[PDB]
Parts: C-alpha cells; structure tokens; sequence
C-alpha cells in the first residue's frame, strides 16, 4: 500500500454471536491478539480511538479467536467485521 | 434409437419478416439436461454478431425415446435460453413445438403458411435484469433528494410474525360491518 | 395426479429431476440448507425454502418431519 | 373511569420495529424536534408540516423555513381568516413561498402590487375552484390576481362537465397497447402527468416496491448481497461483486451475481 | 484555476419563482394581448403561468424549453 | 448402443489418500462435447466447499459406439477440464 488504511473489511454478520462490529468510526490505535489464540470472557483484544477518545474492545466469552481482519492505524467505519471467535 | 429434434436460433425479427437483427450480446444462459446437445455458434456473451455471417446463435438438438418426450425438452431448453440485446425465433419455435399437427408429424412445407397462430407471440418479459439496472443506477448517481452516500450502517430490524390462521379467525370490526351494515 | 414436486436433496441430482418434473410440465420445489444459501439447484425450481436454521448442515436434509 | 382498548406488549413491539424503520428515512425528517406553542399562530396542519418543509427545501428557502410560517400567518389575515387544510392549506402554502420569495407584503397590492404571477394553486382559489369561504374574499384583493376571468360563484361540480372515460380507455389501451384497469382510469384522470411517469418507470425497471427501502435509496455496497422476495418461496439473490471505471463512453461495467449466474450490466455516469 | 433582470425600471418580466420551463408559448417578434399567456414555468408542486403586463410586441426571449431559471432572471421583454 | 463411461471429479487428492480437499472455487471450465453429459453439482463459479458433503463438483459421462471412442471422449473432456484452487482427481 505504503499505508493499509485503503483495505476493505467485509461487515459483519450481525446476526452472528462470533462476529464482533465496529460500533463506531475510529482507528485502530493497538492490536492486541492474533489469529487462532485463547481469550477469556472479557478481555482487552484491541484500542480502538474514536474522537481522541480510547476504548477498548473486550470480548463477549470464553474463545478461540478465530480472524482479524485489523492492523494497527487501519481505519475503520460503522458496521465492520473486527475479529471472530468461538 | 428414439427420436431427435433439432431448432436453430437465429437473430431473426420472427415479426419483421425474419430480418437478422445485429449488436452486442450483453448477456446468455443456455440450459443443458440430459439428452440435449447445444452447439454454440455466435451465442454467448461479449461476441459482435455481425451483418456479414450466417446468423445462427445456437443450434439446439434433443433426444429421447418418444418424440413426445423429445419435444418435451425442445420446449424447456427453449423456455430456458435467455439472450438480451436481440429479438429471436425463441418464442416462435416453442410455438412449433406445441402445436398439435407438428407432433402428429403428418405436415407438410405449407405447414408454416398454413398455421398463421405460430406467430402468436408476446413482446419478452424481464423482471430480473430490470432490477440490475434499477440498483445500477442508485448505486453510481443515486436517489432524488437523498443525500448521495456509503449505504448507512443500518440496525438489524427483528420483524415479528403472526401466521395467516390466527388472522384469519379473528373477528374484527370489517366482520362486524360485514355483519350489521 | 403430480401438479407439484418437491426434491429432498440438493446437488446434480435435484437439478436433473427438477428439469425432468418441468419437461412433464410439472412445478418444482426445492430445500436447501444454510450451508446451501449458493448451490445452484436452489436456483433451479420455481420455489424453494430454507430448511431450518435450527438444524446442522449435514442434518438439514435428513429431518424427515421439517 | 374509561380505558384505551388495545395490546400494549404489542404496541411497544410495533414501536421498536418503526424506531428502525424510521431510520431508513432521515433524509426526510423536519426541523421541528421540540413541541412549539407559537403553533397557536401559525395554525399551520401538522401533515403538511413536512410536506411544505421539503417544498421549501426545492426552493431554495431551506434555513429561511421560518421565515415561511410568519407568511403563512400573515397570508391566513389578508384573505379574511380561513380554514387551511388540504387543499386551502396549499394555496395558504404557495402564498406565503412566493411572498417570501419576492420581499413582498400585504401593501404589495392594496393600491400597489400588480402584474406579479401568482401560482396555480393560487388564482385557482380566487377563481373559486377551491371554494367559498364563509366569510368569501376582498374583492380590491382578488380583482388584481384573476383579472381577465371572474369568480365562479356555484360549487365547481355542478357545471364541470363529466369525464368521458370511454375516451380514457382507449388512450391508454392505445399507449400500452394492453389490458386496462378501472384503476389505471381514475388513476389516470386524477393524476395525469403523474400516473403517466408512473408508466415510464414501471416499462424501464419493473415493480419497485418489493426492494427494501435502503436499496430502494442508496442500491448496493461491494461485497453486498441483497434478497428481494417476490412471491412465497420466490425471492432474486443478487451480489454485487465491483464496478468498473467508466471506459471512454461514460459508461461503467458492474459485475453482478444473480441467483448462481455471472451477470454484467452497463450503466451511464451522470 | 445568466443576465438577471431590472426590477424597478423597464418592462422586463422577472422570473418569480425558481424552476423549470415547461413551454415557451410566444414567438420572439409576434404581437400580443394584455393577459396572454407567455410562457409556462414548474416548480416542486408550484406552477406560475407568466402572462402579458402591457399589450404589446414581444423583443426577446430568454428561455427554450427544459431551462433551468433563478428568481430575478430576464425571460421576456415588452413595449 | 455402444458405450457409457462415467466417473466422478472429487476434492480428493490421490497424492494424500484421498483427503477432500476444502475452500473456495476461483476458476471453473465445465467442457461438454457431443455424446458428453455434464452434471453439475459443487462446481460453480463464486461459492465455496464445505466439509460436510460427499466431495462431488461434476460427474462426467461420456458415449461413442465402441469403447475406444468413449473413452478418448473422457480423456478428451478430462483434458479440457480446469478446476482451480481446491485440487482434483483428474490426473
Ligand atoms: O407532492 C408532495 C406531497 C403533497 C404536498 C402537499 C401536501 S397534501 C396534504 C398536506 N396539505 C397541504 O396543503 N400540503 C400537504
């Protein structure tokens, strides 16, 4: 690219528990797991920024992180598909 | 063994005179089944049909052991063929197909002058490509008075349902007029 | 005495009844799963209908009752 | 003593599903998002609230809409204090637009404002094509719009001659050279130029209402598939894949999939 | 990296609402009656025949038909 | 009248015991030919494989009136066949 904030995420099935959306714009400020990697029931797995404003994406249950589709500084839109879990 | 049929598609205006239409093929499904060879010609999509050639599109032939039965699938590997961008024979040949003094195969080369309802043909229908336009357009131009944007995220809408029987044994105040004026 | 057919299956199969049931001018329906949402015998009667999103894909076309 | 006949578990659960609805048209909400007490002024109908905010809008008075209510209020004086709904309501609409429009006043033709073009709507009304208020109107007021014509007095009806539907079926018979309903009829007699737009969409991209409303406003998003039913069991799956740029003839390729078939459809960029 | 019109002044005829020409009606020289109607304008559900102020002969014309037209815009003028 | 060959393309790749090979289908060309039948089943354009079918994308059947011609019918449309991004059985 020279800068990955041009990548198209697929969205988010939003009838679908694994699928985590992007509630809001903003940017990836860290990536925090990695593909195929264990997490419990409400853990910090990426820093989101909004409004110079952090929060942290945590996750809804006990999982095995299935995809994410994020690096850190990738832009990102209402309704993306950030990460999968089982 | 059986028997075999075979149509060709032309590009032929059936109602202009069976005059060979030219242009672009924007678009061509062919059916298959068994007992079915297509031998495509011009017919397929992005070909230039061109005013100086013969002008056969497909040439379509089925098989099976009652001419009935071969008949049969003359008639679906027709009614399944969709090409745009051109008016065909399509219409015309299913017509041939169903008419009873073809299938009796007592007929003679009068047989088409002497059968003015084969030419009882309907201008086409095309309910699914007119949707791709339709989309085609809002997408790249967009909407009158709608503001000219990404399709906004939109909440997953949760519809609730009644079945048809439950309505249909309620008594409301239309059974009420129904009833009593 | 077949006005309407239904195929419980999918695949080669569905298609090559479903055009002989046209041939004899008979109206087709097919069942597809939801791992089915794309195989193209979905798209090759004139109805269809999900299964059931209750059901495993390997098990959607085995529930006799559904 | 007295209560409302009705389900309310069922009405919050009809609530909840227009809350989301509403949301596929925002693009059409008013200015209004607090109750106004100076509507006792203006005394301007809440279903054409809206409509006229819009219409304003087209105008280019969008920001000045506030500006078209004290018109409006000032309007209602000048023709004697009138009921306004549908279709008074128009013409008290129209009036205060055009009014706005022009700095013009209620002195802009009491001794003074002639030759000024006033709307359909609104010479209808002093013709009488609307009706007879109550209280009528100012002659010294009407005289100055309608010159030419004089008021028709009696209800219009009763000197309209009827309609020859006879002739309306063979029109439209002979453009659409098919069957022909008795609601095409009076659809047609109604709305004339509408319902003949209706037709020229209708020839060019078929029966629309069975879109969903935000594909119906803002079509499909790459990667997007979309479900359209159109009868029980019958429904079109179609993915749009990409668009092209548009080659040298302004016109783009999108790559569609529709029900399991590869399909390319051409359209022109405005 | 459209002339507009005289208000005030000489008999021009101003545009009075902005739209769309839907037809013009009178040829660029041609005679014409008080009241007559001009030229026919269209906005969203807004329609103002433009009619004859004098009684005269027509100049000019400012407009075809399908224009576009702004408030304060020259589409006639008359002696 | 003479002779019918059939076999099936699987997602089974013989260099690995047979072991249904799984995910997407990025390329297709079905042939056909005369005296050739197509039946076609997970082999398509866009949509992708699961696991949890029989792997099947076309059964192929072919028909001449000697054995020989059938059989160089199959070679012929085996040859001409192009599946790409699962591996096959044609080989
Ligand atoms: O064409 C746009 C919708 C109609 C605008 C006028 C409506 S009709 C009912 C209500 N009463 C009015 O006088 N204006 C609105």
């Amino acid at each position: 690219n020279v800068h990955t904030n041009a990548n198209v995420k697929p969205k988010a099935d939003k009838s679908n528990p694994s699928h985590i959306g992007a509630q809001m714009p903003g940017s990836v400020t860290e990536v925090k797991v990695s593909v195929g990697e264990t997490v419990k029931a409400n853990q910090p797995l990426l820093i989101t920024e909004a409004m110079k404003m952090e929060t942290t994406i945590q996750a809804p249950f006990d999982g095995v992180i299935k995809q994410v589709t994020v690096n850190n500084g990738d832009t990102i839109a209402t309704g993306d598909l950030l990460i999968e879990i089982e | 063994l059986g028997y075999a049929i075979q149509c060709r598609i032309t590009t032929e205006d059936p109602l202009n005179d069976f005059m060979p239409d030219t242009g672009t093929i924007i678009a061509y499904r062919s059916s298959g089944g068994f007992g079915v060879r297509l031998d495509a010609g011009d017919g397929f999509q992005g070909a230039e049909i061109s005013p100086y050639y013969d002008s056969l599109l497909v040439k379509l032939s089925t098989h099976a052991i009652s001419f009935k039965q071969a008949e049969e699938k003359m008639v679906r590997s027709l009614r399944e063929m969709r090409i745009r961008g051109v008016k065909t024979n399509i219409p015309f040949l299913i017509n041939v197909m169903k008419n009873k003094k073809f299938t009796s195969g007592d007929y003679t080369t009068k047989f088409i002058e002497e059968t003015p309802e084969l030419f009882d043909i309907q201008p086409s229908l095309d309910r699914g490509t007119k949707t791709l336009e339709y989309i085609g357009n809002v997408t790249i131009n967009g909407f009158p008075n709608v503001e000219k944007r990404p399709k906004p995220d939109y909440e997953l809408a949760s519809i609730p349902t009644v079945s048809s029987s439950k309505i249909a044994s309620f008594s409301g105040t239309k059974q009420l007029l129904d009833e009593v004026g | 005495q077949i006005k309407k057919l239904l195929v419980a299956n999918r695949g080669e199969i569905a298609i090559r009844i479903f055009e002989a049931a046209a041939e004899l001018d008979i109206s087709t329906v097919a069942i597809y799963s939801n791992e089915d949402k794309s195989s193209l015998h979905r798209y090759k009667a004139d109805e269809s209908y999900l299964v059931g999103s209750d059901l495993g894909p390997a098990e959607s076309y085995l529930n006799i009752e559904r | 003593p007295r209560h409302l006949r009705t389900d309310i578990e069922g009405m919050e659960s009809l609530s909840h599903y227009w809350s989301t609805v509403r949301t596929y048209y925002s693009d059409f909400e008013s200015d209004i998002k607090s109750p106004n007490t100076e509507i006792y002024q203006h005394e301007m109908p809440g279903g054409q609230y809206s409509n006229l905010s819009q219409q304003a809008k087209s105008l280019g008075l969008g920001e000045r809409f506030d500006e078209v209510k004290d018109m409006y209020r000032r309007v209602n004086f000048l023709f004697g204090d009138i009921v306004k709904v549908t279709p008074s309501s128009k013409v008290v609409g129209d009036m205060a637009l055009y009014m706005v429009q022009n700095d013009l006043d209620e002195q802009s033709v009491i001794t003074d404002g002639y030759k000024l073009d006033f709307p359909e709507s609104v010479v209808s009304f002093f013709k009488g094509e609307i009706g007879q208020p109550v209280n009528g109107f100012n002659k010294d007021l009407q005289a100055v719009i309608l010159k030419g014509q004089e008021a028709l007095t009696a209800r219009p009806g009763e000197y309209l001659e009827p309609v020859d539907f006879e002739k309306v079926r063979e029109l439209l018979e002979e453009e659409q050279q098919g069957p022909v309903t008795e609601q095409d009829i009076i659809s047609y007699v109604l709305y004339p130029k509408v319902y003949e737009q209706y037709i020229q969409t209708r020839n060019q991209y078929g029966n629309l209402s069975l879109l969903d409303t935000p594909t119906f406003f803002f079509g499909m998003r790459n990667g997007e598939t979309v479900e359209i039913e159109i009868d029980k069991g019958k429904r079109l799956i179609i993915k749009l894949e990409t668009i092209s740029e548009p080659d040298e003839n302004g016109n783009r390729t999108i790559y569609y999939a529709m029900n399991g078939q590869a399909r390319r459809i051409y359209i022109k960029d405005e």
